[PDB]
Formats: structure tokens, C-alpha cells, sequence
């Protein structure tokens, strides 16, 4: 249905901004490295999730894969979207001490610093979804012909700090940098695309834990059904992470319409 | 350039850091190797004989080459002199050598005869050959050669018979052919006399022959 | 088929790029600066607290920020080929003589050769009119009038209300010049001083910050 | 400094060039660049 | 400028042909193909000049980040880093024995340093002052005589022992960019922002001859390895070859695809090949008889200051403001 057209062009931006940071040498600094770690996070998400998801969906909602890749397809899930989540958070954090004070940024503004982030992150994001092999495997991951999560108590303890924390982080820095840059056109200019770019995070994934949160504090088949389309719309962010993370600078811009 | 000993060995003449450090010399025969330290303490390596029982240290400020001791046998004692390379494309290794102590508790090198007859103004030649082939993949043979005055440490003379070591007489010279080696004296004069050693740094240990001696 | 001379020389070389990454990263907490005036600029004046023929330095540090500005008195008038290896600087910084009136053309003319050289194009220009009380001074006698010296400012519409008009006129005649490429990468900051002014050294900071927020708000692609 | 420019004997373009072709022709195979030199027989 | 305008007459008197009409019938040079067979990383910033060792295995290099490190191409191992009381540079030269290199700067002085000493460190044996400006170009004659460029309109010759100027050249009207020393040691050449390029000799302190073909600023200049011509490199975008015997430049290099100026310039050992370095962040590689670009080396991101051909031929090495300095061969 219309979730092909998410696998598409969830492959098509993040292909094309991992070919505009290769072959490009204007764009080889760290902030845009910790970009290209978000791509490298990105592109795996639409080839190894989306389509399981698919051809679930096509199957209605009974899995005709074999039942020994659950485990691993909910890892896949949690880790991906919490690289991708924790990737924004460090973006948040990083664009906040580098619009506070830009000669201590400058001053150590390195790969280094890049390294030590892209390495945090995915420790982060791996240490997260690591209990999901060792202590879910099949009641804590299969339920009823179905590959969903069971264990209600790692559900919401989780999202905790999976993401109301760095929800929580984005809330306090978003404060802290407007407040800073409102303290003159290109500031503002600023202000909108981190203005757009934190509303729609708090658009395109808050609904999914806000809804399964709300499922584990508490109609079964209508949260199903929220759960089944909320999911597409938390996929649905990968397909704009590519484009509005880079389609706001020139050369990105001229790279894309090279292509 | 002054190297002192009290082991310890007080280094005094030169930037301490830019340079390696590593010899003992039997009282009965000629130098055998004791241990190697590069510069900021970059590697480290030993012959089996001495390993295990003894230390390599340096410290910037009391700018020292050191040795902490164990394991003290007859073997152990010796008269060692502190020797120092510099390593880069122009080489001129072990340049230098301590003034020398003594304590009193893989490739074979030498050459034919012990003690050679000298004849003033006479070219004569002496031979050591080498176990693993000196030259190397790049091109470069690691064959050298010492002097050992008596109650002097010795000095380098000759490096890969195809340069020779400044500070030096350019009468000394070499000529060589693959893993078969002959050097080449000439205009033999007071002060050439003593024991003349040679040596292979293809890889560690740095194995150091018995060597020969001038007599008159 | 390494050999441990070639082991230890690597030891050595990669200690001589440790040794050069640790150089450079001590070099890169510093800002550098390069002070350019023409004549009767007071270069030496504009920061008093810090003070080799063909390159003469005063390195100052404000807020444990230190700045490395660089002056030459063995150069020549034409300064084309030098001028290449500052491109790399912060910023430069054109103080210009505010009191006299003939000199302000051929000024306007070396604001314009220092902003649109090919190489020097990214970086940004700190600009203070030296000597604005001895200028204030003169205007308020009133025997001169620089409005005479061009049409423009003959008719112009902005300490007194005349002097500061013709104040004004001046430094907006210095940024004309420069708002012409529009590039946007690098902007001019006027700012006017004395003689004898306590801390310039606080508007040098400010503007550097100003120029590292903006080239870092691009790095970001935030704008 | 004109008097010795001025002074200089002076030999046909058409010559000097002919020679110029000389030394390239001579020195032509000698050099790595112009042909590629075989693999093992190079340094890099 | 009236003997001039005769001497105007007499140079077109002596020359019957241009060098393109002979140059028709020869063999063509060919495609060349060059891949970088090693980059040289460790310049932490924008790099000036490279000069190349006699052995063709050793070659220093000059740069921004106010460290001249010398480094052996083949391993590409790093032999030294030499501490500079100037940042500033924009020469470096390799002597011909290998025992001494010169470094030059905006600081009007021009640094020898003896590699070989007690203690083993890189010392400047003498620093050589006399200059009112910037030194552009140094080259060795021989262990103990340098001659120098710089940007006073002078170029000086100096006995490093005795510490002083033993001749000076004084005829130009411009800043002196660029030097080349002929195979002979005896002649050498320079140009300047004046677009004159002039032969001096050695041993008179003399100008014997000055030739002028170009529209802009010489930046580089290449003695051709017979001795009896070079090439220059300017801003123009052209790269004109004078004949020393003719006294009348035998052709010029230009091209309606680079626009951008030239900022090096060396010779094959055939003399068949010019490298040249442009601003365009590309090197090129000319058939010097036809003028035609056989093919173009590009590799580098950031513009080519420095461009050196080996002694013995093998490898062309190109140094740029992108911070790692590439063989090509
Ligand atoms: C379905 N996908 C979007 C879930 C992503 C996720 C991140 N953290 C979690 C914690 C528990 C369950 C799912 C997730």
C-alpha cells in the first residue's frame, strides 16, 4: 500500500545523501561526519525493518517468517530507532554548546570529539537493545501469531530513558538555544529549522510511546490499531531525516539537483 | 657529549630524548648483547640468555640510561658501556659509547683469526661472515664493524661495506658481495691497533661477535 | 620483511607525528589576528596592555582567550604577494584615520583591495576609525567640512548632531564598500574608538565570537 | 646592462630547435615518465 | 628604448621560424596515464614548496604549521621535524651533497640548516640576513654558496661561512617570485612580478640577458635539462618556453579550458614532458614540442604550489594547500 512508497524513498534520501558526503570533499567535518553516522543508521533501518514489516502487514499481521528472527527483528527495531533517536539528542546537545559559547566549541571542535560522540551514542543505543537477545529469548517477544513486545516492564522502563530522557534533554535545549540565539537574518533562519526540526521530532515518534506506554499502564484492539499505524509514522521519520538534516544547506541542495 | 656511569649512566651533551639506548664485554672474550631501548621507551627486546632478570629505565629530567638487577651469576658480570643509534634514511648507528664500568659478582658472527700480524703500509683484510643474509629486501646490507682500543670503549668504523662513518679515516673500506663479505684496510698507522668486532641488525637480538685484534 | 631499523625509525617518525598533532593542536587554540593600516592608523595604539624586522608581533589575552596579531614594517606599500599565506586568520583588522579628510578615498580603496582579493575573500574585517575625538574636535571648528571632499556627503542625513551625522557618514561610506559582494560568508564590523581607549581588546573579542557563531551556525547547516 | 644584451650572438630559432629535439631523442627512452617503466624494475 | 626598439628589431632578425612548425613531424607523445603511487600525510597545514634530493629518495617540505619535516618518499618514513622561529615560509631547498637544507620566509632571512650534528638534531648553522623583504626562492650551488630571491628586486649570492653577501643581483625592477639553477651551476635565471625573466651569470654579477613573453607575474621557473632553455610559470595560465642561444621564446603552453594561473613548473629528463601546477587544483602533463596536453594529473583538492620531477626521473611529486604531498609516477 502507501508504505512502499516509504520504503522507497526511505532508501532513495539516505542513498543519495551517503553518495553527496562521499564524493564530496566541502563536507569532510565532524559535524557532518555525525550525519553520515546517522545515514550509515538510517539506510539499514528501510532494507532489514520496513520490509519485514511489509510483507507482516501484507500477511495480515500473521508472520510467515520463521519464528527464530523475533528476537533478532525487535533488536533491529530498538536498536535502530534509538541510534536514530540518540543521534538527534547529541546533534541537540552539540548545535546547543556550539551556539552558547563558539570559541570554546572552535576551541575543541575536532574528529575527536566526533569519535567520542558516534561512539557514545551507539554504545547508547546498542546497550539499550542488548536485553532484548539475552533476556526476551518466546513469551516476551510472540503473542498471538504475532512478533510484538510482551514484557510490559522493560515497554515502559525502556522508553524511560530510551526517550523521555533525550525528550527531556531536547526540551531543556531547545529552551536554553533559543533563548540564547533570541538574545541577525541567519540567526533567525536558524531558529526556524531547529523550530521545525524538534516539532517534528516530537510529531513523528512521540505518538508511538506515548500510545504504548498509555497500552502498558493500562480497547486492546483499538491501541492495536493505533500501534500498527503509529509504528509506519515512526518509520516515516527516517524518510525526512535525510532530506531536512541537509536539504537546508547549498551544497547539499546543488548535490541533489546533480543527481 | 659526555656519558658518565655510577647500573645507572648520566647523560650529559645532548637532547636525552631524541636518541635510543642499549654493551657488556666479556673479561675473557670479546662484546655480547645485554638489552635495547629506543627513544621515550618506544620497544623492547632481549636475548634469552640475559632475559628476564634485568630492567630498562629513563627519566627526562635525570636524563639516565638504567639497569636494576637480578638473578646475579658469574655470567652476569661484565664491563658494559652505554651504546646509542640514531635510525633514519643516512643512518650512522652506534656512534657513540659510554666511558664504562665494571661488576663483579639467532645469527652467529665471527671472523677466522683471533689475532692478525700487521705490517705497516700493507693492505690487509678481515672477514666475518653472516648467518642470515645481511642484505635486506629494501637493498640495504646490515653489516658493521668496532674498534676497541684498550682501556678505551670502542667506536664505529665502517656501516654496510658500502658507506663508511664519518669521524673516521677514509683509508678503512669495505667491499661486498651477497651474504659473503671481505673488508678492506689500507695505510695501517699507531693507533688503528685493538680489537675489531662486527655485527648484524637485520633483526634482535644484536648479535655481536668474539672479533679479531691487531697485533704488533 | 621489515627490518627493526626500519621498526625504530618508524617508532621515531610516528613519535615526529604525535609530536606535530600535539604542535598543531596547541596552535590551533589560537586566534590570529592581522593588522593592516596604511598610514596614521595607530596600530600600535589600539591595544596598549602586550608591547623580527619583516614581521613585527603583539599577542594579547582577554577572558584566558589568546590572540596573535601580526603588523609588518619591512613590506613595501603594495602588499599582494604576502597577503596569500593570511588566509587562514580570524580576522583582520583595517584601522583607518578618521581626523583627516583627503586620506579617506585612497583608504576607502585599500578597504576594497583587502575585501575582494581572490584569496582573502573568506575572512572578515574589524574596523576602527582612530583618532574619532581629534576628528570630533575639528568638525566641531568647522573650517573643513569633509562634505565638500564628496557630493554625496554633501547632502547626507544621519557629541553634537552635526558631528555625529558626519561620524556616521564615514563609517557607512567604509561599509559601502563592503556589503557590495553579498556573499554573505564574511561581513565587515565597524566600531569606532579614540585615541586612548581602555579595551578594544573587548570589541576584538566580541566580533571574533560573532565570526566563529556564524562560520559554526554554517558547519552545522543551521543556516 | 643594454650594451651586453645588446652584445649576444644570436643563432637561428630553426637550429636551436632541431637541437632541442636532440637531446630528446638521445634521452627519450632513458626516462620513466614518456613510457611506462616495467612494474619490478620501479621504485614506487 | 631606442636601442631597445632596435634590440626589438634584432631579435625578430635572428629568428627564422617558429619552434611549432619544426615540432610537426615527430612521433606523438601519447596518453599518459599517472596514478598517485603514494600520498604523504603528517602537514597539518597549507604546504608552500618541496624541493627533491639528488638521491630522489629524500625531499623536504615547507608549510603553514611552522614545521620543515624531511621525509623519504619510498617507505614514506619521516627522518626529521625541524622547529622554525618564523611561521612564514615560502622556500625550502634540498643541497645538492644532501648535508644542508635552506629555509626562507617573510621574517627577510633565509635559515641554513646542517643535518648532520652532535647530539643528532636538526641546528641552522647560519641564518643569512641582508634582505629587506621576503626571500622567494633559495637554491644550493654548492655546499658553501646559495643564492637567494626575494622580494627587495634583488637576488643575492651569499658564502655561508663568512656570513655576507659575495655578489648581489640588482637588476630587477620587481619582486623576484622565482630561481633556477642550470645544470652547469654556472648560469642561473629569475623572475619577478616585472613579467621579465633575466639569465645571470654567477661568477660576473651581471645580467647577461633578459627575455620577456608574458602578460603577468612569473611564479615559477625550470631551467630544461640540456642547460640552453627554460620554462617559466605565471599567472596568465601560460607556460612559455625561452631559448638561451636564440634569446627569442620557441613556444608558449596555454590552453582555453584553464584560465587559472600556473604556480609550478618542472622538466622530464627527456624535456619531451613539462609538468605544470595551476591554481585549478590540477597538474597537467604537455607535450613540450607540440604544445599539447597529453593528459592531466588531478588528485588534489586544494591548489598545487610546488611541483618536482627526480633527479633520476622516476616519480613527480606535488605539494598543495590540501596538506599531504602526493607522488606521481
Ligand atoms: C517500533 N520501533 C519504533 C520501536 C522503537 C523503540 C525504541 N525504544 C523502544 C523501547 C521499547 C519498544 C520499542 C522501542
Amino acid at each position: 500500500l502507501l508504505t512502499a512508497v516509504v520504503i522507497i524513498l526511505t532508501i532513495a534520501g539516505n542513498i543519495l545523501v551517503i553518495m553527496a558526503v562521499s564524493l564530496e570533499k566541502k563536507l569532510q567535518n565532524a559535524t557532518n561526519y555525525f550525519l553520515m553516522s546517522l545515514a550509515i543508521a538510517d539506510m539499514l533501518l528501510g532494507f532489514l525493518v520496513m520490509p519485514v514489516s511489509m510483507l507482516t502487514i501484507l500477511y495480515g499481521y500473521r508472520w510467515p517468517l520463521p519464528s527464530k528472527l523475533c528476537a533478532v527483528w525487535i533488536y533491529l527495531d530498538v536498536l535502530f530507532s534509538t541510534a536514530s533517536i540518540m543521534h538527534l539528542c547529541a546533534i541537540s546537545l552539540d548545535r546547543y554548546v556550539a551556539i552558547q559559547n563558539p570559541i570554546h566549541h572552535s576551541r575543541f571542535n575536532s574528529r575527536t570529539k566526533a569519535f567520542l560522540k558516534i561512539i557514545a551514542v551507539w554504545t547508547i543505543s546498542v546497550g539499550i537493545s542488548m536485553p532484548i537477545p539475552v533476556f526476551g529469548l518466546d513469551s516476551k517477544v510472540f503473542k498471538e501469531g504475532s512478533c510484538l513486545l510482551a514484557d510490559d516492564n522493560f515497554v515502559l522502563i525502556g522508553s524511560f530513558v530510551s526517550f523521555f530522557i533525550p525528550l527531556t534533554i531536547m526540551v531543556i535545549t531547545y529552551f536554553l538555544t533559543i533563548k540564547s540565539l533570541q538574545k541577525i537574518s541567519n540567526e533567525q533562519k536558524a531558529c526556524k529549522v531547529l523550530g521545525i526540526v524538534f516539532f517534528l521530532f516530537v510529531v513523528m515518534w512521540c505518538p508511538f510511546f506515548i500510545t504504548n506506554i498509555m497500552a502498558v499502564i493500562c480497547n486492546e484492539d483499538v491501541i492495536g490499531a493505533l500501534l500498527n499505524v503509529f509504528v509506519w509514522i515512526g518509520y516515516l521519520s527516517s524518510a525526512v531525516n535525510p532530506l531536512v538534516y541537509t536539504l537546508f544547506n547549498k551544497t547539499y541542495r546543488s548535490a541533489f539537483s546533480r543527481y | 657529549v659526555q656519558l658518565v656511569e655510577s647500573l645507572s649512566c648520566s647523560a650529559s651533551g645532548f637532547a636525552f630524548s631524541s636518541f635510543g639506548m642499549h654493551v657488556r664485554q666479556a673479561p675473557e672474550k670479546g662484546l655480547e648483547w645485554v638489552a635495547y631501548i629506543s627513544s621515550g621507551s618506544g620497544t623492547i627486546y632481549y636475548a634469552d640468555t640475559v632475559k628476564g632478570r634485568f630492567t630498562i629505565s629513563r627519566d627526562d629530567p635525570k636524563n639516565t640510561l638504567f639497569l636494576q638487577m637480578t638473578s646475579l651469576r658469574s655470567e652476569d658480570t661484565a664491563m658494559y658501556y652505554c651504546v646509542r643509534s640514531i635510525y633514519y634514511y643516512g643512518s650512522s648507528p652506534f656512534d657513540f659509547w659510554g666511558q664504562g664500568t665494571t661488576l663483579t659478582v639467532d645469527i652467529v658472527m665471527t671472523q677466522a683469526t683471533s689475532s692478525v700480524p700487521v705490517t705497516p703500509g700493507e693492505s690487509v683484510s678481515i672477514s666475518c661472515r653472516s648467518s642470515k643474509s645481511l642484505l635486506h629486501s629494501n637493498g640495504n646490507t646490515y653489516l658493521y664493524w668496532f674498534l676497541q682500543r684498550p682501556g678505551q670503549s670502542p667506536q664505529l668504523l665502517i656501516y654496510r661495506m658500502s658507506n663508511l662513518a664519518s669521524g673516521v679515516p677514509d683509508r678503512f673500506s669495505g667491499s661486498g658481495s651477497g651474504t659473503a663479505f671481505t673488508l678492506t684496510i689500507s695505510r695501517l698507522e699507531a693507533e688503528d691497533v685493538g680489537v675489531y668486532y662486527c655485527m648484524q641488525h637485520l633483526e634482535y637480538p644484536l648479535t655481536f661477535g668474539a672479533g679479531t685484534k691487531l697485533e704488533l | 620483511t621489515v627490518s627493526a631499523e626500519d621498526k625504530a625509525a618508524a617508532e621515531r617518525s610516528k613519535m615526529i607525528d604525535k609530536n606535530l598533532r600535539e604542535d598543531g593542536e596547541k596552535a590551533r587554540r589560537t586566534l590570529r589576528l592581522l593588522l593592516l593600516g596604511a598610514d596614521n592608523s595607530g596600530k600600535s595604539t589600539i591595544v596598549k596592555q602586550m608591547r623580527t624586522s619583516g614581521i613585527f608581533e603583539t599577542k594579547f589575552q582577554v577572558d584566558k582567550v589568546n590572540f596573535h596579531m601580526f603588523d609588518v614594517g619591512g613590506q613595501r606599500d603594495e602588499r599582494r604577494k604576502w597577503i596569500q599565506c593570511f588566509n587562514d586568520v580570524t580576522a583582520i583588522i583595517f584601522v583607518v584615520d578618521s581626523s583627516d579628510y583627503n586620506r579617506l578615498q585612497e583608504a576607502l580603496n585599500d578597504f576594497k583591495s583587502i575585501w575582494n582579493n581572490r584569496w582573502l575573500r573568506t575572512i572578515s574585517v574589524i574596523l576602527f576609525l582612530n583618532k574619532q575625538d581629534l576628528l570630533a574636535e575639528k568638525v566641531l571648528a568647522g573650517k573643513s567640512k569633509i562634505e565638500d571632499y564628496f557630493p554625496e556627503f554633501a547632502r547626507y542625513t544621519t557629541e553634537d548632531p552635526r558631528v555625529t551625522r558626519a561620524k556616521y557618514f564615514i563609517r557607512k561610506e567604509f561599509v559601502d564598500i563592503s556589503t557590495a559582494s553579498g556573499d554573505g560568508r564574511h561581513i565587515c564590523y565597524p566600531h569606532f574608538t579614540c585615541a586612548v581607549d581602555t579595551e578594544n581588546a573587548r570589541r576584538i573579542f566580541n566580533d571574533c565570537k560573532d565570526i566563529i557563531l556564524q562560520m559554526n551556525l554554517r558547519e552545522y547547516n543551521l543556516v | 646592462q643594454l650594451k651586453m644584451e645588446a652584445n649576444i650572438d644570436r643563432i637561428k630559432v630553426s637550429k636551436a630547435a632541431a637541437d632541442l629535439m636532440a637531446y630528446c631523442e638521445a634521452h627519450a627512452k632513458e626516462d620513466p615518465l614518456l613510457t611506462p617503466v616495467p612494474a619490478s624494475e620501479n621504485p614506487f | 628604448e631606442q636601442l631597445k626598439n632596435q634590440i626589438r628589431d634584432a631579435r625578430k632578425a635572428c629568428a627564422d621560424a617558429t619552434l611549432s612548425q619544426i615540432t610537426n613531424n615527430i612521433d606523438p607523445v601519447g596518453r599518459i596515464q599517472m596514478r598517485t603511487r603514494r600520498t604523504l600525510r603528517g602537514h597539518l597545514a597549507k604546504i608552500y614548496a618541496m624541493h627533491w634530493g639528488t638521491d630522489s629518495r629524500l625531499l623536504v617540505s615547507a608549510s603553514q604549521d611552522g614545521k620543515l619535516i624531511i621525509w623519504d618518499s619510498y617507505t614514506t618514513n619521516k627522518v626529521h621535524a625541524i622547529p622554525l622561529r618564523s611561521s612564514w615560509v615560502m622556500t625550502c631547498a634540498y643541497a645538492p651533497s644532501g648535508n644542508y637544507v635552506a629555509c626562507g620566509g617573510l621574517d627577510n632571512i633565509c635559515s641554513i640548516y646542517n643535518l648532520k650534528t652532535r647530539e643528532g638534531n636538526v641546528r641552522v648553522s647560519r641564518e643569512l640576513a641582508g634582505h629587506t623583504g621576503y626571500l622567494s626562492c633559495c637554491r644550493f650551488l654548492d655546499d658553501n654558496q646559495i643564492v637567494t630571491s626575494s622580494g627587495d628586486t634583488t637576488c643575492a649570492l651569499w658564502d655561508i661561512e663568512t656570513g655576507q653577501q659575495t655578489t648581489t643581483f640588482t637588476g630587477h625592477t620587481g619582486d623576484v617570485m622565482s630561481l633556477s639553477l642550470a645544470p652547469d651551476t654556472r648560469l642561473f635565471v629569475s623572475g619577478a612580478c616585472d613579467a621579465s625573466a633575466k639569465l645571470w651569470d654567477v661568477r660576473e654579477g651581471m645580467c647577461r640577458q633578459t627575455f620577456t613573453g608574458h602578460e603577468s607575474d612569473i611564479n615559477a621557473i625550470c631551467f630544461f635539462p640540456n642547460g640552453n632553455a627554460f620554462a617559466t610559470g605565471s599567472d596568465d595560465a601560460t607556460c612559455r618556453l625561452f631559448d638561451l642561444r636564440a634569446d627569442q621564446e620557441l613556444m608558449t603552453y596555454s590552453h582555453d579550458n584553464i584560465i587559472c594561473g600556473i604556480t609550478s613548473v618542472s622538466f622530464s629528463k627527456s624535456g619531451r614532458l613539462l609538468l605544470a601546477g595551476y591554481d585549478d587544483f590540477n597538474c597537467n602533463v604537455w607535450d613540450a614540442l607540440k604544445a599539447d596536453r597529453a593528459g592531466v594529473l588531478a588528485g588534489h583538492d586544494n591548489r598545487v604550489s610546488c611541483l618536482g620531477v627526480t633527479d633520476d626521473g622516476m616519480a613527480v611529486a606535488t605539494g598543495s594547500w590540501d596538506s599531504f604531498l602526493k607522488i606521481w609516477n
